[PDB]
């Protein structure tokens, strides 16, 4: 087990479902001997003799902008064209759809309070699920 | 002539007297404030601040109270405009990232739209 | 209404006593932890529930000025009583 | 209110297994030995990697980079997108394209197989802010929920 | 590991190292210096005193706000030992004496009171347990000092089998009993070979070894980088302080010359650099003042 | 408005506007502003090139005779360019006046010391120097008179931190006074104190 | 040992990347059907310079400025890049 | 960009006083470390003075330099007079400091600073 840091732990990237990305700030430090993710994953690549090329969380994002330059352009919703060719791609293998009807996982107020680890190990979440579910 | 002629680039990090780590390891946030969201004052929203961001607390073995190493743990300082607090940041060697002003958009307000004829903004009750 | 945890410390009013492998029992080695055996939750639940007539009932601690500030306290449910948010001190409408 | 989870059951230290097979405590110098000692022995689908819901995108990038040193591509996440036809390589087929403001011009909403009141509570906020002001049909294809 | 005892700060005076340390004999020449580096990185220090509290006084701004405890202990009294260990995750002893008196012989000293101690902290659950003996310690010794040093080591191996025993030279310093001993002798030259190491190498050994994992069950030899004959040794102790109580099992360590132990690990490894006397001789030596330096050999 | 409101003195005011007028235009090579405050306090903001002819003149005029420094001060406001604002409190004993001249400097410009009209300001221009980093050109002994003998840094600067950078402690291994980083066992705790409702309607800014 | 993922970033609305967009808006559906288990990640942004990057394996990038170019263009440095594999 | 200077015009004149400014140190060591009594030696105060020096050494703006060489003749003063203390002086030398972290590793271990 590797103790990680939570979102109000760490600077921290995240992508919205609108490709907005965003960056959290550090609030509080990770509790113990907990830390920083990337920081886990790089001390673990130089453990292992494949050490990454970045130290500090500038280069991470600078290693980011590499991969998609729009993660580190924070609130800004980049568009996204190209709705013909996904489309033309898509047309390729005929899937069949399922007679099984459309579900979703969260029908009431009741399985809307406990859905990640976090709101799971939250004493709130817990009360208010024993108090819509009476 | 009585005036010379500095092209380079203003930097007073030598003349501060700030030790080293805490100039090029610190990420100056500069921003103007969101409003709490528990009061209707907007008056705390009207400058731009500069802060840090925060290093580690951790409790005091004696009292329990929070203890810090970070000297700048504490230090915001006001700017009237964007601008000024991006050349302060930069002549003291502050690696900073710049929020931009989020007004509120104008609303379109009409309180006749609560008893409405046909639409969906009539008020159930008042 | 002070209790002992297994390690012989006494627990105080918050509920405050270090674990057993906590080393900052130390301090007390030698010494004593100073508790005040005087819980206030224990203390103003042995206080009476004052009857009264009223509908809204008024406390300010007693004393006037030497009291709290004067707040005033709804009777209307009977399942509860009615409680001073400074003081502790609770009422109950009588009919 | 999900913040006081934040305080319970947390991840503190590093943990291996034992002798008998149960999680104890031990520094980071021994756990990232542990772990390198095995990624080192890894090549190709001999290791991978699962992001959960709560991942920054630099630790993502940092476990790909880190996996793609062992030349693995196998990084996945939860939650399943279908990779069929364009998949991920286009953002368009992925994304909230006309945005959550967006919800405010349009005139027509078709939800399909989601439920936005409690999957995206905000976004379901502007669906109702612009059913309330703007006259907004909004057609739900999926279970009958509130 | 518990929470209170993470290691939280920066390593600085209000940090918290994790190390909870019982330093017996900390009133001492090694205790001071050991206090005053554990309690600059912000650990729990336990110091058991014997003596006056007037005595340690010097020990209370060596560590922020309750982080040096003091207690009383009794070295025949083993329920002071444990209420003195029982809290520690390392306990330090530092316990000793250049003579014997009228109720500690060289026994107590060195044999009795070092197993009692080893024993309590094996009998609490300490973590981790150093010793120090003398380089020169041996049953064949001459003196009466070693051999009941290298007894009370071997008696310490055997009741706590993970403690890290360290073997100083002749540790010099400001405080010390080595060159302030020669410095105010004002016995002789002979054939003797020291290597004396400095206290602030020994006590960086020290708490290298308290944080080192591999140090636990080892034998630690701490000597100076500069093997000196005793008699240039002392004609450069001499010409440095610019001049131109004992007893004889003193006498005997002082013609006791300093064996090399090769195989047993010393400063280097615990990445302790030892400092040589003569960047350091005139920082003993100065208060002595109402120069070619020494050969090694 | 009579009890608890304190009462304004227009007669000083319109003297001090008067004289305010008379100065600025007596000197306008270097007048920049001039103002009376409504607690009847002439300020006169001046170009920093014209430290000593403005003093000069206000020490040496017949209708000034400013023969007294009372205070000489900076005040740092680090978003102007010109963060610091040098502040001389002059004193009239003629005319029983008080008259505030205000000018600027950033980190590098030096100022021109005035110790050839006040020495008083001997000692004030060098605690400017100590605890905001003012250099003041042309004084005679200029140099820390405040802080410790090897302090980094000008406190009084508005980023220089409430506890510094280093604190003092007595270190027995050394037998030395020594500095280390500041850690403190408390942090001082940050009050955000500022009411989001306007107070003062006539200082309102005017919006962009 | 060979070709993992190609990424094209580019802009949707700059000239330098207009003979990229027509790269897209023609040639990449062929492309995608020809390489239908190589990631190919298109990424439009705001003001970037248009950029081919070539993820080999074991970590190894190789990167191509695709600046000013023409569909034909793109074309070529993209087949080399498929034809390397490197 | 026309700024008023402090007593360079250009950067000759300003490495001027720099250099004039380390031959008063370098002549001030030995005497610093006598009359002191400190525990260093000339050729260590000498290279702690070649560091101070070095370590603004990438300064380019003449008036930068000037306030540096004013505030090394404030420092030198207060060493030649007795005004600093042992303790000031000795304050270059962080000795009782423990060394840093240097690399991203260890770093990573003592806790979360970058
Ligand atoms: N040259 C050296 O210093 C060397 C020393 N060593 C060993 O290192 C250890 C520490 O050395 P050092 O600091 O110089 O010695 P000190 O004589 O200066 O201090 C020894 C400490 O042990 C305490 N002590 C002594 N006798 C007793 C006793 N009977 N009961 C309880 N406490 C007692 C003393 O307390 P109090 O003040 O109350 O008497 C003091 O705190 C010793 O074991 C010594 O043999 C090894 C090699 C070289
Ligand atoms: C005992 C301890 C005593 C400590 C003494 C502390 C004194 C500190 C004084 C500091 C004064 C300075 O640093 S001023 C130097 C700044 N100069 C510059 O930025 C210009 C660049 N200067 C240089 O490179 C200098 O080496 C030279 C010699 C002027 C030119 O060299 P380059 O040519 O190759
Ligand atoms: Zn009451």
């Amino acid at each position: 087990i590797l103790p990680g840091a939570a979102y109000t732990e760490k600077s921290a990237t995240y992508v919205n479902t609108e490709g907005r990305a965003q960056q959290t700030k550090v609030a509080v430090m990770p509790p113990g001997l907990a830390r920083e993710d990337w920081k886990i994953i790089r001390a673990l690549s130089e453990i292992a003799g494949m050490t990454l090329p970045y130290d500090t969380l500038d280069q991470v994002r600078n290693r980011l902008e590499e991969v998609s330059p729009n993660l580190v352009r924070y609130d800004d919703v980049e568009g996204a064209n190209y709705f013909q060719q996904a489309s033309e791609l898509s047309k390729l293998v005929n899937q069949q759809l399922l007679a099984d009807p459309l579900v979703p996982p969260q029908l009431t107020i009741k399985d809307f309070y406990m859905t990640d680890s976090i709101s799971r190990a939250s004493q709130t979440m817990a009360k208010c699920v024993k108090a819509v579910t009476e | 002539t009585q005036l010379i002629t500095v092209d380079e680039k203003l930097d007073i990090t030598t003349l501060t007297g700030v030790p080293e780590e805490h100039i090029k390891t610190r990420k100056a946030r500069i921003f103007v404030p969101a409003r709490n969201n528990m009061q209707s004052g907007v008056n705390n929203t009207k400058k731009w601040k500069m802060e840090f961001d925060t290093r580690e607390r951790w409790e005091n073995p004696l009292m329990g109270w929070a203890s810090t190493a970070d000297p700048l743990s504490n230090l915001v300082l006001t700017f009237s405009t964007k601008e000024d607090a991006i050349a302060f940041a930069e002549k003291n060697g502050w690696s900073y990232d710049v929020e931009e002003r989020k007004v509120p958009k104008p609303k379109s307000k009409s309180y006749g739209a609560n008893f409405s004829w046909n639409k969906r903004t009539r008020v159930s009750t008042k | 209404g002070v209790r002992t945890s297994p390690t012989g410390e006494k627990v105080t009013h918050t509920g405050q006593v270090y674990d057993d492998e906590d080393y900052r029992r130390v301090r007390f080695v030698g010494r004593q932890k100073e508790v005040n055996e005087n819980f206030a939750i224990d203390l103003i639940a042995e206080q009476p529930v004052s009857q009264v007539g009223s509908r809204v009932i008024s406390c300010d601690g007693g004393g006037g000025a030497l009291g709290h500030p004067r707040v005033y306290i709804n009777l209307d449910k009977e399942t509860k009583t009615g409680t001073c948010g400074y003081c502790g001190l609770q009422f109950r409408q009588q009919h | 209110f999900a913040y006081d989870g934040l305080k319970r059951q947390r991840l503190t230290e590093p943990m291996v297994r034992n002798e008998k097979g149960l999680l104890t405590h031990t520094t980071w110098e021994d756990a990232l030995s542990r772990v390198a000692g095995m990624l080192q022995s890894c090549q190709g689908n001999d290791v991978a990697a699962i992001a959960g819901g709560l991942v920054d995108a630099e630790a993502l990038i940092a476990l790909k980079d880190l996996l793609n040193r062992v030349d693995s591509d196998t990084l996945c996440t939860e939650e399943v997108f279908p990779t069929a036809g364009a998949g991920t390589d286009l953002r368009s087929n992925y994304l909230l394209n006309t945005t959550i403001a967006g919800v405010e011009e349009a005139d027509v909403v078709l939800l399909v197989g989601t439920n936005p009141r409690f999957e995206a509570p905000l976004f379901n906020a502007r669906i109702r802010k612009s059913w309330l002001h703007n006259d907004l049909k909004v057609a739900l294809i999926g279970s009958p929920v509130d | 590991l518990h929470h209170a005892v993470i290691p939280h700060g920066k390593g600085g005076r209000s940090s918290v190292s994790g190390i909870v340390a019982t330093v017996f004999g900390a009133t001492g020449f090694l205790g001071r210096y050991l206090v005053n580096h554990l309690g600059r990185m912000g650990s729990q220090v336990i110091v058991p005193y014997r003596c006056e509290p007037y005595d340690t006084m010097h020990l209370r701004p060596m560590g922020d706000l309750g982080q040096i405890i003091f207690m009383d202990w009794n070295g025949r009294d083993k329920d002071s030992i444990r209420r003195a260990v029982e809290h520690s995750n390392v306990v330090i002893n530092l316990v000793g004496r250049e003579w014997e008196t009228k109720n500690f012989d060289f026994e107590d000293v060195f044999v009795k009171i070092p197993q009692a101690i080893a024993q309590v902290s094996k009998e609490a659950g300490v973590e981790k347990f150093i010793h120090i003996s003398h380089l020169n310690a041996d049953i064949k010794s001459s003196s009466k000092y070693l051999r009941n040093k290298a007894v009370g080591e071997k008696e310490v191996r055997e009741t706590f089998p993970e403690a890290t025993i360290i073997k100083p030279a002749d540790i010099f310093g400001r405080e010390d009993r080595f060159l302030n001993y020669f410095a105010n002798i004002r016995s002789l030259g002979k054939k003797t070979v020291k290597q004396p190491v400095y206290i602030v190498d020994v006590t960086k050994g020290i708490i290298n070894a308290i944080k080192d994992p591999d140090a636990r069950g080892k034998t630690f030899a701490f000597v100076g980088p500069n093997r000196y004959l005793l008699f240039d040794l002392v004609q450069y102790v001499f010409a440095v302080a610019h001049r131109p109580w004992t007893t004889r099992d003193k006498v005997e360590r002082i013609h006791t010359t300093d064996r090399t132990l090769p195989h047993l690990p010393g400063l280097e490894d615990l990445g302790v650099q030892a400092t040589p006397l003569e960047l350091k001789a005139i920082e003993v030596l100065r208060r002595h003042r109402t120069v070619q330096p020494a050969k090694t050999v | 408005t009579r009890p608890t409101v304190r009462p304004r003195n227009d007669v000083a005011h319109k003297q001090l506007s008067a004289f305010g007028e008379y100065v600025a235009e007596i000197l306008p090579k270097y007048v920049q502003q001039v103002q009376v405050s409504c607690f009847s306090e002439l300020e006169i903001c001046i170009h920093p090139d014209g430290v000593i002819p403005v003093l000069t003149f206000l020490r040496d005029h017949s209708n000034a005779q400013f023969k007294s420094l009372a205070d000489l001060t900076a005040v740092d406001i680090p978003t102007r360019q010109n963060r610091f604002e040098i502040v001389y409190n002059l004193l009239s004993l003629r005319f029983n006046s008080r008259i505030r001249v205000k000018t600027y400097t950033d980190e590098l410009t030096p100022v021109e010391s005035s110790v050839s009209v006040y020495k008083a300001a001997n000692w004030y221009e060098r605690e400017i120097w100590d605890m905001f980093g003012v250099f003041f050109a042309n004084h005679p002994d200029l140099r820390r008179i405040l802080t410790d003998y090897g302090f980094e840094g000008h406190p009084f600067r508005k980023d220089f931190p409430l506890s510094g950078y280093v604190e003092l402690r007595y270190d027995d291994e050394v037998k030395r006074v020594v500095a280390e980083p500041v850690e403190l066992a408390q942090e001082f705790r940050k009050f955000d104190l500022n009411s989001p409702w306007e107070a003062f309607p006539a200082y309102r800014q005017p919006p962009e | 040992l060979g070709l993992r993922e190609i990424r094209i970033h580019l802009c949707q609305r700059s000239p330098g990347s207009q003979g990229v967009r027509d790269f897209i808006e023609k040639r990449y559906v062929e492309l995608k059907k020809a390489n239908p288990d190589l990631p190919i990640l298109i990424r439009e942004c705001s003001d970037v310079q248009p950029k081919l990057w070539a993820r080999y394996a074991f970590g190894q990038e190789k990167n191509v400025s695709l600046n000013n170019f023409s569909a034909d263009q793109v074309t070529r440095a993209l087949e080399n890049v498929l034809s390397s594999k490197a | 960009t026309s700024v008023k200077p402090i007593f360079s015009r250009d950067m000759n004149e300003a490495k001027r006083r720099v250099r004039e400014l380390y031959r008063a140190w370098y002549r001030e060591v030995p005497n610093t470390v006598h009359l002191f009594q400190l525990d260093i030696s000339v050729k260590q105060g000498r290279d702690k003075v070649r560091e101070m020096f070095k370590k603004n050494a990438h300064v380019t703006d003449p008036r930068v330099v000037d306030l540096l060489v004013i505030k090394g003749k404030m420092e030198l003063e207060e060493t030649i007079n007795v005004w600093k203390q042992r303790t000031h002086v000795m304050r270059f030398f962080h000795e009782t400091e423990a060394p840093r972290p240097k690399d991203f590793l260890s770093k990573f271990y003592v806790g979360h600073d970058p």
